[PDB]
């Protein structure tokens, strides 16, 4: 229950922060 | 005002100050806040007599003033008169980030086996197995299970499933968790034979248990001892539904290494369905 | 148990070993119970008639002996007594230039911040009566505009009891602040300067300055020398936090998408 | 009956249909953003939270009868909308109870079987899930149960509701509130109790047990974490510390809980309000006047509502304890017409000498400073009646000699007024010097390097201000 | 209390743990479609 | 938006500016500013 | 290499299929075909035989690209 919540929380967590890194490279990619 | 009860030099006016100072500390916060060094100073002495108790109340104001490291400190030198006391919105918080410190600590202590950890306080599983005795009243264990697996430590998991008699179903379901959430493979395995240790202690095997482990786990030596207990029994109803269950799953030279610890009937009948060749032929039917 | 309610009060008290009864009745009363609650019971109320009682002539043996960290000591578990939640206890006769003695202290250790905000719990006593709190705001009136001479001329009129072990403190942390004021740049005047302006003509206080302070007498004429400082500038100082603060706008312009 | 019992029918007919339909879209719209895009802040919960203060409380006082206000405690005393046919039924019970009230009397509650009614919807199978109903649809009838004013015994059942409601506060807290997160709305809440409920304990003994209480309930908020909980507990707490005239400032200044950090304009112009009015008691003046000119000048926009002629009612005494003053009735109001006689003829006899006239007025208006709790001017500004003129000479004047500053703070004496001088640089009123030499008092310099080496001191903020302007705005764009 | 004193004290841990956990989840989601529109602001001129 | 603070609240039409200035000091201007020139 | 990095999503992603359209979204709108192709593959190999319609989604415009 509430243990599988909270590491599924945990990892869509970690998960969107390293798709936000991509479009941060991308964008200082697309003004070179 | 009692401040100035705490300037005085006798022992039984401290204990009276004491007294009062837990007494209404959620209501005169900031008032201790310029006495800290004073408290601090009355926890040095070896000779004071509530020492103990002046490490609860510091950890009672630095718990306003935010300085949780302090409070945690100070709830490492509160003795067994803080876990004493347990139904509180006060000590929730400081054992979270107690099992929070330690469940971080014993992840980096993972990282070298070698000497060089680090000495560790005992009440914090002094609050572990309390839990547990929170779980004996809950009869619900999912729980104190759940800091088992990150606590990093084996044999709390292993008392949490030699409990008092409910399910090994539960622990199946424990399982499941091994395959989906796991994610380092190095004290998987542990994990992983642990649970085989107490498969082989009950009295059923399972289909999903060898289906999961011991192809993640490589002993050929242990599927050819408990088919040969399944042969043992004489159960040939599911000795031959995970022959064919390996024979789709595992990869090349396991099957080769088990078929070797078979000869170290029901025997031939092993070998011609480990080796495979009739499952091929009715699929090459179909 | 109900140790000298009026023992050695009325006419002496040379006592040091009643200063250890006043000890152990200490160590009674504060050790009978506790006095945190107090709900009702005008019964658990009657020893706390006689705690305010043994610590009002606590302070008043405290002031009789001049301990500066135990005569706060006193006043404020008073003043905690005074901090009753359910306060039905009867006016004690004692407590106006009790009050007194506290507004007079803590006047004359600079908490002139800790003064005015003292003052808020006094409703209308301040106008009406009570000339042992109207006689330190009268005082603190008297140091406000420009009045020195005021307050040395009501020196000769207290309506209390003494106060001398307060108003020495008081007004020898005034001498040291216009004393303070005449150490600066102010070079040389004669001793009836300091006749005028200190006070006092002819007593060893021209020795109790001339020790404390500089201020030696020459050919009838005094000497203080010149505390200004040099003054060291460059002004191009804040060269590297200057280079600072314009990193972090191209830091915070860039960086932060 | 027939002159006013004619006009009994236009009253029900209009706020039976607009005002239901106000919590109606209410209730479901706050549903809809507690279920989806739980960041939930941008919704009607800050419309109808202006509407709480304003509208619904004079939307009605009484429950309105003919069945407008009076039917809304039959109409939710069966709630149950539990699984989704006890929704569709209870949206049956929306249809066929509003059409009953809209056309007959219903269950009228006789003022004293409200909390019966605040029973069944406590019960009937209300939800857990729905917390934002139960929180909002039980205290919005709990202000015509305060602002009834009959005072009565319905004190009483004001004290039973709220802890009713409180408890229902704190379960929810000790409860989990998964994704809705109701201490937006529990705030006000908290704040619209604990202002009857402050004066329910005005009408009966001390509120120090609400602080004991509050000082909790600011503890559990902001360990959680803040979302405007630190902002509106703590100008709570403070308030009553404020209006009990014991010591109770030094317990404030060591208060170190100074971050709400955002206020959404109108807590942060109250709380500069009141620590304006504490570091003006311990006699930092310089501090109070400006952090009272910002109180004063962020959140005016009202119509001659009064706390801003009570803000504007302060700011006067501490410029007067520096000298200064403006244009003060400019603005006045029917109302400002009692309180501005007093102010401006105290500055009036302060810009001159006159101390006969200071004396006098303090004697014709010391009840109306009774009313504004303001005694301590008596003792604090007759300081400034002699420091007013030596600002003003050392303002006019650059090197004057102090045998003709006595005449013209006519002190009749130079000998002392030396001491004035000594006492007003002590505490920097005016930055001149004294050459005690033969009899020079003679002011600053030329202005300095203010146009070389100071204004990026002030261009440093400037810059940081309007680029976070500028990252509020970028952060907070795009919601689709 | 069974459930009742055991749902404040090893529930209420994880309940109250995994609240924040689901706020900046919900928070970065916001934070990321504003992203990806300036993304694709920028590949619509340099394409063009 | 009731906070809780408010239960209380050319004729002289700019005249503050005038009056916070010069009050009642001969406004007549010649009896005296007109007049120095008996002095000499 | 760039192909072989876009190519490797759905060998690590496979066992939750749903995470998948989510990432590839933009990674299909690139300015060079070398990282929309292998971000095509990744549609075929993350989700295996799944009926998703969202990846169908993504594919459309794919097979209606400029380049061949």
């Amino acid at each position: 229950d509430l243990y599988s919540r909270y590491k599924k929380l945990q990892q869509e967590l970690e998960f969107l922060e390293v798709q936000e890194e991509y479009i941060k490279d991308e964008q200082k990619n697309l003004k070179k | 005002g009692i401040i100035s009860l705490l300037d005085e030099d006798e022992p039984q006016l401290k204990e009276f100050a004491l007294h009062k100072l837990n007494a209404v500390v959620n209501d005169f916060w900031a008032e201790i806040s310029e006495s800290v060094d004073k408290i601090e100073v009355l926890y040095e002495d070896e000779g004071f007599r509530s020492r103990q108790f002046a490490a609860l109340v510091a950890s009672k104001v630095f718990y306003h003033l935010g300085a949780f490291e302090e409070s945690l400190n100070y709830a490492l030198g509160a003795g067994d008169l803080f876990n004493v006391n347990d139904n509180s919105e006060y000590v929730e918080t400081i054992i979270a980030k107690c099992i929070d410190h330690y469940t971080k600590q014993c992840v980096e202590n993972a990282d070298l086996p070698e000497g060089e950890k680090k000495p560790i306080d005992q009440r914090l599983e002094g609050i572990v197995n309390k839990m547990f005795q929170r779980c004996l009243d809950d009869h619900k264990y999912k729980q104190a299970i759940g800091i088992a697996l990150e606590t990093r430590r084996l044999d709390v998991f292993e008392k949490t499933i030699l409990e008092s008699n409910d399910v090994p179903g539960m622990l199946a379901y424990s399982l499941k968790l091994c395959m989906s959430l796991m994610q380092n493979k190095q004290f998987r395995n542990k994990v992983l034979r642990v649970l085989v240790k107490i498969y082989m202690n009950l009295e059923k095997p399972d289909f999903i248990n060898v289906c999961q482990c011991l192809i993640f786990l490589d002993d050929p030596q242990a599927v050819s001892d408990i088919l040969e207990k399944l042969v043992k029994e004489d159960n040939l109803l599911m000795a031959y539904q995970i022959c064919f269950d390996l024979y789709e799953s595992a990869s090349q030279q396991f099957l080769s290494s088990v078929i070797q610890n078979l000869r170290t009937d029901q025997t031939l009948k092993m070998i011609k369905i480990l080796s495979g060749e009739m499952a091929i032929e009715l699929h090459l039917q179909f | 148990m109900y140790e000298q309610l009026k023992g050695e009060w009325n006419r002496k008290s040379p006592n040091l070993s009643k200063c250890g009864e006043e000890l152990g009745r200490l160590k009674l009363v504060l050790l009978e119970l506790n006095f945190l609650p107090t709900t009702g019971t005008k019964l658990t109320k009657q020893q706390l008639i006689l705690a305010r009682d043994i610590l009002e002539i606590g302070a008043q043996w405290s002031i009789l002996r001049k301990d500066i960290p135990s005569f706060e000591r006193y006043m404020a578990q008073l003043k905690c007594y005074y901090f009753d939640y359910k306060e039905q206890l009867p006016e004690s006769a004692y407590m106006h230039q009790l009050l007194g003695l506290n507004l007079l202290f803590l006047l004359s250790q600079n908490r002139v911040a800790e003064f005015h905000t003292e003052l808020e719990r006094l409703p209308a006593k301040d106008i009406q009566t009570n000339v042992y709190i109207k006689h330190p705001v009268s005082l603190e009136q008297y140091l406000m505009e420009g009045s020195y001479n005021k307050v040395f001329l009501a020196k000769g009129n207290i309506p209390a009891e003494s106060y001398t072990f307060f108003i020495d403190i008081l007004l020898d942390t005034i001498r040291d602040e216009i004393a303070g004021c005449i150490e600066k740049a102010y070079e040389k005047i004669l001793f009836t300067e300091a006749t005028r302006i200190l006070f006092f003509n002819t007593p060893k206080k021209m020795t109790d300055y001339a020790k404390k302070r500089g201020w030696v007498l020459g050919p009838n004429n005094y000497y203080s020398f010149a505390s200004q400082q040099q003054k060291p500038e460059d002004t191009t100082i804040p060269s590297t936090e200057l280079a600072k603060q314009v990193i972090e706008y191209a830091r915070q312009l860039e960086m932060i998408v | 009956p027939p002159g006013g019992g004619e006009q009994e029918p236009p009253p029900p007919p209009a706020p039976q249909d607009v005002e239901m339909k106000e919590e109606a879209a209410t209730g479901g719209g706050s549903t809809g953003e507690a279920d989806g895009k739980t960041a939930a802040a941008a919704a009607e919960h800050s419309q109808r939270e202006l509407d709480t203060v304003t509208l619904e409380d004079i939307k009605e006082h009484v429950k309105q009868l003919e069945k407008a206000v009076s039917g809304k405690e039959p109409r939710f005393v069966l709630r149950a909308l539990r699984m989704l046919p006890s929704t569709s039924r209870r949206l049956n019970h929306y249809v066929l109870y509003k059409a009953v009230q809209g056309f007959f009397t219903s269950n009228n509650a006789t003022r004293d079987f409200l909390l019966p009614f605040l029973e069944e919807p406590m019960d009937t199978e209300a939800d857990l899930q729905f917390r934002p109903r139960t929180g909002k649809a039980a205290s919005t009838p709990l202000l015509p149960e305060v602002e009834a004013y009959l005072q009565l015994l319905v004190v009483i059942f004001m004290m039973n509701s709220k802890r009713y409601k409180e408890a229902q506060k704190i379960s929810d807290d000790l409860m989990q509130k998964i994704s809705t997160q109701n201490r937006r709305a529990l705030d006000l809440v908290a704040a619209k109790c604990y202002y009857y409920h402050a004066r329910v304990y005005e009408f009966l003994d001390k509120l120090d047990v609400v602080r004991s209480f509050l000082h909790a309930r600011l503890r559990t908020a902001t360990l959680r974490h803040d979302a405007d909980g630190q902002a509106t507990l703590l100008n709570l707490l403070l308030r009553n510390y404020l209006h009990y005239s014991l010591y109770d400032q030094a317990e404030k200044l060591v208060s170190k809980s100074v971050f709400p950090e955002q206020a959404n304009n109108n807590e942060w112009a109250r709380y500069l309000y009141y620590t304006g009015r504490i570091k003006a008691i311990q006699l930092e003046y310089s501090e109070a006047r400006r952090t009272m000119t910002n109180a004063l000048r962020k959140a005016p926009q009202h119509t001659a509502v009064g706390f801003k002629q009570t803000v504007h009612k302060l700011l006067i005494v501490v410029e007067l304890l520096l000298g200064e003053i403006p244009d003060r009735l400019q603005f006045r109001q029917p109302s400002l017409k009692r309180s501005l006689m007093p102010y401006f003829l105290l500055t009036q006899a302060v810009r001159t000498g006159n101390l006969a006239k200071f004396n006098q007025v303090l004697d014709q208006f010391g009840e109306k400073f009774q009313a504004d709790g303001t005694y301590t001017l008596i003792i604090r500004l007759r300081h400034n009646v002699i420091k007013t003129g030596v600002r003003m000479i050392s303002l006019s004047y650059s090197r004057i000699s102090l045998a003709d500053i006595a005449q013209k703070l006519q002190l009749d004496s130079p000998e002392d007024a030396e001491f004035i001088v000594a006492k007003a640089i002590r505490d920097g009123v005016i930055e001149a010097s004294i050459n005690h030499e033969k009899g020079y008092v003679q002011s600053k310099e030329m202005i300095d390097i203010y146009s070389t080496r100071e204004p990026q001191l002030a261009f440093h903020q400037r810059i940081s201000f309007c680029l976070d302007i500028h990252n509020m705005s970028v952060k907070a764009m795009r919601f689709p | 209390l069974e459930e009742g004193k055991a749902g404040s004290g090893l529930r209420q841990y994880y309940l109250s743990k995994i609240e924040e956990l689901q706020l900046i989840v919900n928070d970065k989601s916001q934070n990321l479609r504003r992203l990806q529109a300036q993304r694709n602001e920028l590949n619509a001129k340099v394409r063009l | 938006m009731s906070e809780k603070k408010q239960p209380v609240d050319e004729d002289n039409w700019d005249d503050d500016n005038v009056e916070d200035d010069f009050s009642n000091q001969l406004r007549a201007e010649l009896e005296k500013h007109g007049y120095k020139m008996e002095t000499s | 290499v760039r192909r072989a990095a876009v190519e490797s999503l759905g060998f690590i992603l496979f066992r939750t299929p749903e995470q998948c359209p989510s990432v590839v979204s933009l990674l299909s709108e690139s300015y060079n075909p070398h990282v929309r192709y292998g971000a095509a593959m990744a549609l075929g190999i993350c989700c295996a035989g799944t009926g998703n319609k969202e990846a169908i989604n993504l594919l459309e415009p794919m097979t209606n690209d400029p380049v061949n």
